[PDB]
């Protein structure tokens, strides 16, 4: 009945995906999970990776 | 540990329980630049026999 941009307070039933996340990691290679391994550990103070140092 | 390893606190060492090697070990030492490489060297034209 009319075509117009508002806010309100409406009933109504919503749909929503949940799909995207940590399904990049499968198609990456080794080696480009390791760089993303490591880009993810200089963010991250609590993620250490193991050494024989 | 890269300028100078072992000389601060303790040596950091590889998979073989053994102190790497910083610049200062190239540096200096019987095995340094200056006693291997300019003080002597080995050369050309050169043999050895009994």
């Amino acid at each position: 009945m009319k075509q117009g941009l508002q806010l309100r307070l409406s009933q109504q039933l919503a749909m929503t995906p949940q799909l995207q996340q940590a399904i990049r990691l499968l198609q990456l290679s080794t080696l480009e999970l390791q760089q993303e391994l490591q880009q993810a550990l200089e963010s991250n103070p609590l993620l250490e990776q193991i050494d024989t140092h | 540990a890269l300028l100078d390893n072992g000389r601060r606190g303790r040596a950091i060492t590889g998979s073989n329980k053994r102190p790497l090697k910083s610049l200062a070990d190239m540096i200096k030492g019987k095995q340094g630049r200056f006693r291997q490489n300019l003080l002597g060297k080995r050369v050309d034209y050169s043999g050895r026999s009994v």
